[PDB]
């Protein structure tokens, strides 16, 4: 529990805000390329029903 | 004191064959191990010197009433000079020799499930010296060949490199290996240096020094056997002969 | 016991006197008739010499020179000099013998 | 409320328990004595114009005569001294040197391994804790002379508590500007530059006025029993030599700048008395090591 | 980016090039040996009631007998020793002592050793450069124990680059608070108090959090080959005496606080391997100068 | 980012920890000395009309007189040398030779057990890692001469990082076509064919132009302390013989094409300083094995 | 078209022009003979349980008696040998060792400095120029064995011109698949695995089918006059040691993997005949350096 407090405090060895931010950008980038990859392979309507844009977070 | 004076594999194994198991156990209740204690060492300090009790000290300690406790008491007797308090074992087991308990199936004790990791951990091996470790590895080797666990013994040694470097080289079934071995296993003996009548801080060191000064008194007493003076007075059965070999080896 | 002896604090004066004389023998060797270096040169090489005493062709130098006429002087240990073969050509110029008494 | 502590006092690792008995203590004393003769044999060689004094000294130290085709190492005693030093530093280090070898080497010269016939002064200043309230910054820098920088950004004066342990004999505090210090439940005196205090007295309260930072320099003296052959200068050089050679390179141990910090940090452990005796024996072994390796580099 | 370097590492002046051959090196060894016999003789004369040991020691050292009226200058050996110390420090020194006089003085005694027989440990810490981002501020103060104070006032954590050179053997880093350090382009570990590093491992990155300042204390050990008669205590005191007597007042030269700083600064420079050879000779000369002057003050 | 490694540098198996004391080192040196004399004695007897020199040499080596209708194995010294070689290679190999027998054999001749008298140069090039971007491909082939083929299929120039470790002393890089290489945070020089590098300088960055593949040939030199009697040609020949004879057949051990690769791999692992000492003793043992087996071949 | 050239043949640097007279050649021959004696004396001394053979052999080499407290480095002969190696490699080397010292060291043994008593075979493969047409790719890899990989992406068969120089004696070509090779204006024979060619015959033309890449393995042998005491195993070891010890770290020079590449590269220069004579002398000097450093490590 002493280590648990350290990892969630301001003196944590891990800078969380950087990693959570980078995870957000990586996921949005993957969403765009996955949809665009499908929109080439099938129609826009097929891609929309399989990868919705209204279910971000 | 007699067990700690053996300096070769031949003498140590010969002594274990002669002595019975009752010497390995003790009938004094003692105290419990792994306890932080404050002892009095007045030659050095006025306050109380902290230390920790263990199974390796030469004082009798209470032991568990199982096969694990019995083996720990045997190894403790070999590497420290005193055993533990495990009573009501039975006269059938107590009459047999220490070697027979270690390397014979006829005794009836079952030691296959014993793990060398915890036994070495409990019989604190980070606090032993080179001679103490060698004797413990002898007991492990004898037990391993008793239950056919030679492969497990090798893997355990390969995990711990320092133990492998000092591990004695002998096959428990062959007498030629015991003769050829030239390891030094003596924990007490006539000292080349200057041995004084002074106390030591640690429990292990103080008890070891008491055995060392005790051996000097016994060496110069009338109970010691001076071979150069009275070799013709020993009986023929116990006289030193090269043809002599351990039973069953 | 002879070589492992430790000197007592009250060393007898005779031991100190013998130690003093022995030290002066090793240190100031010229007072007793031996040295560590000599020079052998032909007679047509002129080297500055100690001219204080007025000797003719004085064999005494204040210090054996490392250069003569602007040229470095050869230095040979006695061991190499013993095994040397062309000693006649070497002696045609000067050399300094050392590593011996 | 924040708390600060000295860096060198954090998490002392356990020390070895082997090579502490009388025979092993006499081995270290013999090694120190014979290694000292090795260094002095150089000056004898210069005066005697020959290497015979050095050859005699090395033959006694190594049981073998020196060779010209071999690099002089020291033989069995050099190997024994090196391995024994490793065991002292950590309990994880193996105890490789046999007892029989130790007794044989201990019989080379007549010594007594008494490590309690003298004392030494160790200058590492122990600051176990410094407790400060909010809006106050405290920084502890240094081990031999500890400088404590104190800043009060609050509205009023703050009270900061010092804890110097129960081991150090004396501590002298010198401030950049005159300050007030008193024991717990005591009145404060007039501002003074210097205070001399006994850590056993109790925690000390220092009044921090609001304004420019106040810096306090701490110097401490501790007395530890050591053998009469102890020499701090040689021990300190031996500590640096051993660390460079990797004798202390072992997993799960701490690293200290000097032997002064090592012994004081161990003395302030949960049971520091148990480790002081071993640390002192390590000091004599290190003093032997520095002399031996300077005469016979490798 | 901001760069901060140790003060004593900046612009080592060129070291003199004369009196470094085998004959000149022999003269320094003889001067050191004869001066040691002089100070030892002076103590015995003071202890006893007669002045014989000093008379012989001074006669050998100065090539003349002491007189009650004339002052004890030390002879031509003292004069030659003083001038060669001047020449060793800077290349702009005169160096007008004849070589024949050096060889004459070198023949007084013989030495069974050289200038590479042993080693010594030097404690100055080399900090070649500390690289920091735009917002952080770094200050380096200290030579025996470097103290690096870094403060972050930016948005987030910054990375500070440490360059300890490639000459030092080990560097020990201690911090006021636990901190993270790792090699370049390597993952960072959990926060610890003390780190042990090999400067040849590479530039080291330190994570600097935003908030209270972090002070890192660095101690380093360097090994330099020296003669067996080397003594750091005598060399250091001889260095101070030479500075006070004005043997180092030459134009366009740098001044250092200790001989330890001087030798490390010369070593941490281009062609520094050739420079330490002359610095070691100068160090042994300072040892003779100390012993000679303490026996014959003027 | 992809990583590329040398094949021979992976997973070095632990080496034996027995028979590394001073007494054991003397035995290997004695065996090497007595094996060489056996070869010269056989040549001398073959060139003469008498077998006396070979009889004396074999009797000293084997402790029995040579006999017709006998296989001429080599005796107890041959058995001790063979089992000692097995122990050094792997930590799983048993140690069966008594120390008393080793001490007895070491008394046959007088030689020092110095394993650090001199030095030898080993030519295996350690490429610990090659780090390349996503668009490029890198293939490392070779042990004595390492050829790295570099292909850039991306739009622009790539930067690839070469890490040769810290053990090797010099590394010479030679490219098929002129290329650029410089240290970290250093300006790139003009394109030149050959580069000389000190591996301690740091990771090296090489610019990979888009177009034809670039192949870089690397050769390195490393210095390992060895006894004066060390002979590289004899050690390498003995290494192949022991592998052929099955002396290295044991569970969970890596195999190497040459003794150069074996010693360099152990040098680069953790506790490499401690491992090379055992490897050097094994090298001298293999030197004795080659001389002894070539003098007395057995099936 | 396209041009491919072996890497080690690009711009050989000029070799030194000093220490090539008959006296200097004797010095190199003398050094090699006395260096070999050092190795044998160390063996003989080891087998005899005495140091006399090594002491006497070192005395001849170094002109100084060994001492237990002094570093053995080879004396004057080791320094001169190191300096002449530096001079031989590049024309920008200082060439500091005087002529009088060379004659003094050359008088230790009576060995004729003949550099043309025998010959040696060198296995470097000289590929001066590989000419390929458009839309074909050719790459050369290797020095001891040259692997030429050619790929034909064109519509029809391609013709590739190989120029092996006019210096090598025989070149043997082996292909992964059978291929066709012929001289200029000669008929093409049937596809074969192996060709033996004399480079003086002229440029050779290979036919590349459009199907699959073809790899040609090239091995060559060249004869160069060398002294009888030439040993390629010792010379190659000396080349690496000299490069490791920084005897070639002079500006504006080329570096080679082995000695075979060095001598062949300068053989193909404009003045290669005059350069080879100096390169051979360096080979014997490198052979002496290898043995002397192994007997006397530093």
């Amino acid at each position: 529990h002493k280590y648990h407090h350290l990892l969630t405090s301001q003196n944590s060895p891990i800078d969380w805000n950087y990693h959570d931010e980078e995870m957000h950008k990586w996921l949005d980038s993957r969403k765009t390329t996955n949809y665009d990859a499908m929109q080439k392979k099938d129609g826009t309507v097929i891609a929309d029903i399989h990868i919705p844009k209204v279910f971000n977070d | 004191m007699d067990v700690l004076s053996k300096g070769s594999l031949k003498e140590l194994l010969a002594h274990l064959e002669k002595t019975p198991l009752e010497e390995a156990i003790s009938y004094r209740i003692g105290t419990v191990p792994y306890q932080n204690v404050l002892i009095s060492r007045n030659e050095y300090y006025n306050q109380l010197y902290p230390d920790t009790t263990s199974l390796i000290d030469g004082v009798s300690r209470e032991g568990q009433r199982n096969v694990n406790g019995l083996i720990m008491s045997i190894i403790s007797y070999v590497v420290s000079g005193s055993g533990h308090y495990i009573p009501n074992i039975g006269f059938m087991l107590l009459r047999r020799s220490i070697l027979d308990i270690l390397t014979k199936h006829d005794t009836g004790l079952v030691t296959n499930n014993l793990n060398y990791g915890i036994i070495a951990r409990n019989l604190t091996v980070s606090k032993m010296n080179c001679e103490q470790r060698k004797r413990m590895l002898i007991c492990f080797k004898l037990l391993a060949y008793k239950d056919g666990n030679q492969n497990d013994y090798e893997i355990y040694l390969n995990q711990n490199i320092p133990l492998k470097q000092i591990a004695p080289n002998f096959i428990p079934g062959d007498m030629r290996t015991v003769i050829h071995n030239q390891d030094q296993l003596a924990i007490v003996g006539i000292p080349a240096y200057r041995l004084t009548q002074s106390t030591e801080l640690s429990i292990r060191d103080d008890n070891a020094k008491s055995y060392k000064l005790g051996y000097v008194d016994w060496y110069n007493s009338n109970s010691f056997l001076r071979e150069r003076s009275e070799f013709n007075l020993i009986r023929l059965k116990d006289r030193d002969t090269k043809y002599g070999k351990l039973n069953g080896w | 016991k002879l070589v492992g002896h430790n000197y007592p604090v009250y060393v007898e004066p005779v031991v100190n006197i013998m130690n003093f004389i022995s030290a002066r023998f090793v240190a100031d060797s010229s007072y007793f008739g031996y040295t560590n270096e000599i020079m052998i040169m032909p007679n047509h090489i002129n080297v500055p010499v100690d001219d204080r005493f007025g000797f003719r062709d004085s064999p005494f130098c204040t210090s054996l020179p490392r250069t003569i006429m602007g040229n470095d002087v050869r230095r040979i240990s006695y061991n190499v000099f013993s095994m040397m073969e062309d000693i006649d050509d070497v002696i045609s110029e000067g050399f300094i013998l050392y590593d011996a008494y | 409320a924040n708390r600060a502590t000295s860096a060198f006092l954090d998490n002392p690792h356990p020390v070895g328990v082997n090579y502490v008995d009388e025979g092993s203590r006499q081995f270290v004393a013999v090694a120190e004595l014979l290694a000292s003769k090795l260094i002095d044999s150089s000056r004898e060689s210069d005066e005697s114009n020959s290497d015979v004094p050095f050859v005699q000294a090395y033959s006694k130290f190594a049981d073998d005569n020196p060779r010209h085709l071999r690099v002089k190492t020291g033989g069995k005693m050099a190997n024994a001294l090196t391995n024994v030093i490793r065991s002292y530093y950590s309990i994880n280090a193996p105890a490789i040197v046999p007892q029989v070898e130790i007794d044989r080497l201990a019989s080379k010269a007549t010594v007594s391994g008494d490590m309690y016939n003298s004392y030494a002064i160790f200058n590492s200043v122990p600051i176990v804790e410094v407790l400060s309230p909010a809006r106050t910054t405290v920084s502890i820098v240094g081990s031999d002379r500890a400088d404590v920088t104190m800043l009060n950004t609050g509205a009023g004066a703050a009270n900061i508590t010092f804890n110097f342990g129960q081991i150090a004999e004396t501590v002298i505090l010198k401030g950049s500007v005159p300050f007030q210090l008193a024991r717990l439940n005591q009145p404060m005196p007039a501002a003074r530059f210097t205070y001399k205090l006994r850590p056993l007295d109790g925690p000390f309260i220092v009044v921090l006025p609001v304004g420019n930072p106040l810096v306090i320099s701490a110097t401490a003296a501790t007395r530890i029993q050591v053998p009469l052959a102890f020499n701090k200068a040689l021990v300190e050089s031996g500590f640096q030599t051993a660390m460079n050679d990797g004798l202390f390179d072992i997993q799960n141990v701490n690293y200290y700048s000097s032997f002064d910090e090592f012994i004081i940090s161990q003395y302030h452990a949960q049971d520091g008395i148990n480790r002081v005796s071993t640390c002192v024996i390590l000091g004599l072994a290190l003093q032997a090591y520095d002399q031996m390796r300077r005469a016979l580099p490798v």
